[PDB]
């Protein structure tokens, strides 16, 4: 189990690691979370009690390099940062941990939920989508435009999703425009899967991020995404049916996690109801048909 | 954005732009089978492409062959039409390429979109007017045209005859529309009107009779009377 260690915590903030979200008050002898699962991605998140505004966070891999947090009083916010000198981590992590100044990462043994989340989720996968090359971690928050909200404004602070777009030439062999606009598998499985993401792991690896920055930032961009990929696979008439039962997966699993009470900002009822309703894969998606059904019937 | 009364004299400025109507690219009869089943023959059709500053009707004859073997055909004969309607534009000059292409059915947005990728800058628009030129089949001379049609054919036509030398674009597209008009809400009567005095004829290269301006005014009262009629048969008014 590795451990993310804070310096202090001089300003009150909602702090969130992964799905599990805990307050810390101002000046409290807040020093960090331990015992956080290895073998997966993971995300310290933050929203200020005095400023709601930015929701922000960092996205790491304890597996990476040794990571802490440190409040920056000119930028006004809470800094992942990287520890290069091995045993003073250590000894500042055991001190820490000798006088129980540390929340533990409360995973319940029964509980796959983050797994489920982040099954095809890479770091380094991560780090091309955020670009920041001089650390190992990678910074996202609430407000960040993605490269395709931009082109419809600072390049640097992007987010460098895969662009799709269903009436573009990329989506449509010219001589194949009907065929290609009314069953997008061309576009799936040729200029996306083979193509762009190389298999379906990778593909389903953005699906899964842009999910939880939408969840987890309220990042619209993100959300965007998201459905956009839904509807890519669900538009498509030939999809591998391994692909169709993993996405199934996938999909309840994020629709068991979101907060009922945002459902309203985070599922757009257009895109939910063909997908369930009128694509190609409106019977292929049993499981996420019959969580939406019963815990979101209203948007449906 | 959409084409409406708000932004109408636009149709009359100097920016090439068409209208496509595609209500009579797909045609059928529908009858009983010897089983009493019912099924559809289909019939030539065409798509109504017009400029309505030079009245130029590009008039693709759609042919019975096309739907051969076809499935869905009200959902096929949108692109088909989007299909036609972008072959016509990269037939054309850059010169005499439309800026603008505005679809008369909104659902032609999608498939003329799809199809002109290629050509970013002309905007593919619907309209808020409602044209009548479904009723072009009511001109017997272009409805002669697409039914002796025996393969896809491109005809052109001046949908306004001479007129334009009398009178502006503006005033022809509404003498037009005043017809179709007529011609889809009383058929038979609106040709009468149009033919009741045999010493007026329709000129070989013409469409329309070759009526003076005067004549013009009353065969104009005469069809906006015509319509005004039907609509209090229609209404009990
Ligand atoms: O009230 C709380 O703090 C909650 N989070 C528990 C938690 C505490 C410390 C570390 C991680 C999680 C309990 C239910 O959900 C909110």
């Amino acid at each position: 189990m590795n451990t993310v260690p804070f310096t202090s915590a001089p300003i009150e903030v909602t702090i969130g690691i992964d799905q599990y979200s805990f307050n810390v008050k101002e000046n409290q002898p807040f020093h960090g979370i331990k015992d956080i699962p290895i073998g997966h991605v993971h995300v310290i998140h933050f929203q200020h009690a005095d400023n709601s505004s930015m929701r922000y966070g960092y996205w790491f891999d304890c597996r990476m390099g040794n990571f802490y947090i440190q409040y920056d009083p000119k930028d006004g916010l809470y800094k992942m940062m990287e520890e290069r000198d091995g045993a003073k981590f250590e000894n500042i992590v055991h001190n820490f941990k000798e006088r129980q100044m540390m929340v533990s990462y409360p995973k319940i043994d029964e509980d796959d939920t983050w797994y489920n989340l982040t099954e095809f989720v890479q770091m380094d996968k991560i780090r091309k989508i955020v670009r920041k090359d001089e650390n190992q971690f990678s910074y996202v928050d609430s407000s960040m435009t993605t490269v395709q909200e931009n082109e419809l404004s600072d390049p640097a602070h992007s987010l460098n999703y895969t662009v799709i777009n269903f009436k573009s030439r990329e989506a449509i062999r010219p001589g194949h425009e009907m065929e290609d606009f009314l069953d997008k598998s061309y576009y799936l499985n040729t200029v996306m899967l083979q193509g762009i993401f190389k298999n379906s792991s990778n593909y389903f690896g953005e699906l899964q991020f842009a999910f939880l920055n939408a969840m987890f930032f309220g990042n619209y961009g993100s959300s965007l995404q998201w459905h956009a990929m839904i509807e890519l696979i669900c538009s498509s008439a030939t999809v591998p049916k391994h692909m169709l039962d993993k996405l199934d997966e996938i999909l309840y699993y994020q629709i068991k996690t979101l907060p009922e009470q945002y459902s309203d900002i985070l599922l757009n009822e257009r895109v939910w109801n063909i997908c369930l309703y009128s694509s190609f894969q409106k019977n292929s998606l049993h499981n996420t048909e019959k969580i939406m059904e019963n815990k979101y019937p209203e948007l449906l | 954005g959409a084409m409406n009364s708000s932004n109408y004299a636009e149709l009359f400025n100097n920016d090439i732009k068409l209208f496509v109507d595609d209500t009579n690219v797909y045609r059928v009869t529908v009858h009983k089978t010897f089983e009493g089943n019912v099924a559809t023959k289909a019939i030539n059709g065409c798509i109504f492409t017009l400029n309505p500053k030079t009245g130029h009707l590009f008039l693709k004859i759609i042919h019975t062959s096309v739907w051969a073997g076809q499935k869905r055909l009200s959902q096929l004969a949108k692109w088909k039409t989007a299909e036609e309607v972008s072959a016509l534009v990269r037939s054309l000059p850059k010169e005499e390429q439309p800026k603008q292409i505005i679809v008369t059915r909104k659902a032609m947005l999608d498939p003329l979109e799809v199809h002109m990728l290629d050509f970013p800058n002309i905007a593919i628009r619907p309209t808020e007017l409602r044209l009548p030129f479904s009723a072009a089949m009511s001109i017997d001379k272009l409805s002669d045209v697409v039914m002796k049609a025996t393969e896809p054919q491109m005809v052109l036509f001046n949908i306004y005859d001479d007129w334009l030398d009398r009178i502006s674009s503006y005033t022809a597209f509404s003498r037009l529309t005043l017809l179709l008009r007529a011609l889809k809400t009383n058929e038979e009567s609106a040709k009468m009107i149009l033919l009741s005095d045999p010493t007026i004829t329709i000129k070989s290269y013409h469409l329309w009779p070759s009526f003076t301006d005067e004549q013009w005014i009353t065969i104009e009262s005469q069809m906006r009377d015509l319509i005004l009629t039907e609509y209090g048969r229609k209404y009990n008014v």
